[PDB]
């Protein structure tokens, strides 16, 4: 039980950190009426798939 | 002539934010994105604009959301060029020298955050946050733009209006 | 002058497409290729044009084919430059502002799809498919051309005409 719980905690923390890094990297692009740099769009998935 | 056009654009593109019955800031429609400083708290005095989902970023102290389809034609147009000179404002004229926005009279008042600074052609350049009292003048802590990057300029001693 | 030339060119370079006896769209001659919106349905009121093999592509919602030799002199002249400003149209003059084609009149009606958007010198810029209700205005969903590429610009909420 202890090992399983620690593994789940670690994987959840890593996933949360990836999501937070994505949000921090793609936060300034929603404050401008600009393009999303498809080079970055491919690597960093975002909610706008085709619009903007 | 320029004043009348600027006031018309401000009437059609600026909305007051009501909080506890007192005005705290203004939300403007620039391009296709709703604008509002993050540190200013309240709700937009508009049924349609109140229900939008806002994307907060405390690094730049700005909250933005996609404007509804039917208010798109009633929104201002923007630019990213800042030549040296003077620019219009709802409280008079602002002096832009050396990458600094300065208030000639220091007439800024708390609760006036969210009023865009206009260009000579009626376009929006930056959104004000607060002012720093430098003697008789008052430098502006303002949220300006690059070609595609938001940059937050904050002079020393600025106070959030 | 400009209006008369534009309407003469439209008369010489537009063929009505009728379905069940009523017109639903227009196919126009641009350069050396027949262009018609794909989403419209019907047949071109022309023996030579209706017998051609129309290439299909759902991504751009456009149908294209090669024109015969004896209508080459009866085709418009194309271009790829899109400076900011005003452009001619059949139902008035259209405005190009911020990468968008918008209608001052706001009188867009179904059945006007396919009519070319004209330039100052009579050149063709894009092709009309539909528009999105921008309150008093509407933002047009048009198919333009790059230097050597086709692109489709569709504003949110657009409806096919």
């Amino acid at each position: 039980v202890g090992m399983s719980l620690l593994a789940l905690i670690s994987i959840f923390a890593s996933c949360y950190m990836l999501v937070a890094a994505r949000s921090k990297c793609l936060t300034p692009y929603a404050l401008t009426p600009g393009a999303a740099v498809p080079w970055t769009l491919g690597i960093l998935c975002c909610a706008p798939r085709a619009h903007a | 002539k320029r004043e009348r056009m600027c006031m018309k654009i401000e009437n059609d593109c600026i909305f007051e934010v009501k909080h506890e019955g007192k005005v705290t800031g203004y939300a403007c429609l620039v391009g296709d994105k709703v604008m509002k400083p993050a540190h200013v708290k309240g709700v937009i005095d508009n049924a349609d604009l109140a229900k939008l989902a806002f994307k907060k970023s405390s690094k730049y102290d700005l909250e933005c959301a996609q404007i509804p389809v039917h208010m798109r034609s009633d929104a201002s147009k923007y630019t990213h060029e800042k030549p040296e000179g003077h620019y219009n404002w709802h409280h008079g004229a602002v002096q832009y020298s050396g990458g600094r926005f300065t208030i000639p009279t220091g007439a800024g008042k708390p609760g006036d955050s969210g009023r865009p600074i206009f260009d000579n052609k009626g376009r929006v350049v930056a959104i004000v946050l607060g002012g720093a009292n430098e003697g008789s003048r008052t430098a502006l802590s303002v949220v300006t733009w690059n070609k595609d990057m938001v940059t937050r300029v904050t002079p020393e001693g600025s106070e959030e209006w």
